[PDB]
């Protein structure tokens, strides 16, 4: 619907949000990842005694 | 020919068809063309509700 000159600043809208909703979910996973090797350590423990 | 005062403005109505504002856009005496939501050079590819 409309030219290069001019849809130029109705993208760097979009892409300004949609690339910090990505930083977030890998944060969070990598939050979420660190309780996991906490517990397949007392798992390890509590199998050679 | 016979034009209407702006206190009084009327409307029309455009039904089905094949325009082309191609024509519509040859030289003239029109000393304002501004269209401001679609830029004025694809108006000729696309169907209007």
């Amino acid at each position: 619907r409309l030219d290069p000159p001019e849809a130029e600043v109705q993208i760097d809208r979009l892409i300004t949000g949609r690339l910090q909703s990505l930083q977030t979910y890998v944060t969070q996973q990598l939050i979420r990842a660190a309780e996991i090797r906490a517990s397949a350590n007392l798992a390890a423990t509590k199998m050679s005694e | 020919t016979r034009f209407a005062s702006v206190y009084a403005w009327n409307r029309k109505r455009i039904s089905n068809c094949v325009a082309d504002y191609s024509v519509l856009y040859n030289s003239a005496s029109f000393s304002t063309f501004k269209c401001y939501g679609v830029s004025p050079t694809k108006l000729n590819d696309l169907c209007f509700t």
